């Protein structure tokens, strides 16, 4: 169901075989450099949400290789790492040894996706930086013309990330708001009170 | 103003739009200038050559081994060949590497190397490519490839204990030109790392004072190990080469 779709969640504990399956999946982990440890990021069952798709995955400092690590022991192997290039309204660019003037997204593949559009677009953004940890809205565009249509899931997403087509799942939406007849038989089914616990 | 959109409708990258891509920088580049050795270079078959042979032990070491990928439209290397490379050998214990590690498997493969190597990454040093010059030229995607690949990486592994952005903007270089901005030796020089400085794989067009290049389509040598560390004996052993030259 195409409208935006969320569920404040422990992403830790939610059940997320309730979920069905996915084209795209977002992520963008509060690493451990309310965080995860390392361990609770691998134990995620994120070799569930898809069969052939792509996965995009913010990473910084140690997560660049922690995130890697992540993409592989889920069944990913990365193929191809978008950079943000950070910029002021004036198109402007905004680790101890330089300053950072951009942030990664790692692409991972799971399976053999057919039908996606590789390479309209290129693998740099160039976008105004927003409030602190704010991805660039743009991801969604080419995410989009990669996959119309689709279904797509972001984990640790916050209220200004739900899109038609996602379901966004984090711990500081409002609720829960499923629209997705499937979604909605398998939640109700397998949380009957509405709560999510362990 | 959505400039992926735009790349999309039009084939300007979003780097395009870049602008501008105290100011006392100067005076620290003209201490380097002065501390620099002169400049010294070996013709050598790396594959083939003893790499302990370079001595003494360096405080930074530029790697730029030639990827199949670097040449679309055109001796490769393979992850396989660089990975065994025995770069500890030659790394002082406290030192420094960059490796250019292009835009697809070897920005994994170039990690497992700095691990390999006894590195770890502490910055990750991205080339973007401009197209300002030719917005309609295609680009002939990997299979593997998501997006269009318009940019490099070169990545800084430290060992031991112990102005800049990390990102170079410059246009696409013609095809069959496999060259690296020469930005990234200012942003390794402004380090202040010490003053052995080896670049595997340069070529007689990278030369440079204050390194020492080595590769195997140099046409000439001046390489002299003993000569060599005749410029780092005492009182120059610990210099930042930022600093001035000893009375
Ligand atoms: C600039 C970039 C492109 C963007 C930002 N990016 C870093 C980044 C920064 C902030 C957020 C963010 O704000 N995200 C919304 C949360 O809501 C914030 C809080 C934890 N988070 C969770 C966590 C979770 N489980 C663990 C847990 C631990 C402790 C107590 C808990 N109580 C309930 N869960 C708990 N489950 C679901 N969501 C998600 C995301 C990423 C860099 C690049």
């Amino acid at each position: 169901l195409f409208p935006p779709q969320w569920i404040c969640c422990d992403i830790r504990y939610l059940d997320v075989s309730i979920l069905g399956k996915f084209a795209v999946v977002m992520a963008d982990p509060p690493w451990d450099i309310g965080t995860l440890t390392d361990d609770e990021m691998r134990r995620l069952n994120i070799p569930v949400l898809q069969d052939d798709g792509f996965l995009f995955l913010w990473v910084t400092g140690r997560a660049m290789e922690l995130g890697r690590e992540c993409l592989n022991l889920w069944g990913y192997e990365r193929v191809d790492e978008i950079i943000w290039v950070k910029t002021n309204q004036l198109q402007r660019i905004i680790g101890h040894w330089l300053n950072h003037g951009k942030e990664h997204c790692l692409v991972g593949v799971k399976g053999n996706p057919q039908g996606f559009n590789q390479g309209l677009d290129c693998d740099v953004i160039v976008a105004e930086v927003r409030s602190t940890s704010h991805k660039p809205d743009e991801i969604y565009g080419m995410i989009e013309r990669l996959s119309p249509g689709t279904r797509k899931i972001e984990l640790f997403g916050r209220p200004h990330n739900v899109q038609p087509n996602w379901i966004t799942l984090g711990n500081q939406l409002d609720g829960i708001h499923l629209l997705d007849p499937d979604v909605v038989a398998r939640f109700k089914q397998r949380y009957p009170d509405g709560i999510i616990s362990k | 103003n959505d400039y992926c959109q735009h790349f999309v409708d039009t084939g300007h990258r979003p780097q395009n739009f870049i602008r501008d891509v105290r100011e006392l920088i100067r005076l620290k580049d003209e201490l380097i200038a002065k501390s620099n050795t002169p400049p010294m270079y070996l013709q050598a078959d790396i594959e083939a050559f003893d790499i302990r042979e370079l001595t003494p032990k360096f405080d930074v070491i530029l790697l730029e081994p030639p990827l199949e990928e670097y040449y679309r439209e055109t001796k490769c290397w393979t992850w396989d060949d660089i990975m065994k490379l025995e770069i500890d050998e030659i790394a002082a214990p406290r030192s420094f590497i960059f490796l250019w590690c292009g835009s697809g498997e070897g920005l994994d493969l170039g990690r497992v190397c700095l691990r390999k190597w006894g590195y770890r990454r502490c910055e990750d040093i991205c080339w973007i490519k401009t197209n300002k010059n030719n917005p309609g030229k295609t680009k002939t995607l990997d299979p593997k490839a998501v997006f269009q690949r318009t940019k490099e990486h070169c990545l800084m592994g430290i060992k031991g204990t112990v102005v800049d952005i990390d990102l170079i903007i410059t246009e696409e270089p013609e095809i069959g030109n496999i060259e690296k901005p020469v930005e990234i030796f200012h942003i390794i020089e402004h380090f202040c790392l010490g003053r052995r400085r080896l670049h595997l794989f340069g070529r007689d067009s990278t030369i440079r004072p204050g390194w020492l290049t080595v590769g195997p389509t140099l046409t000439n040598s001046n390489y002299n190990a003993e000569t060599y560390a005749s410029y780092f004996s005492a009182p120059n052993s610990y210099l930042t080469g930022c600093t001035e030259e000893i009375e």
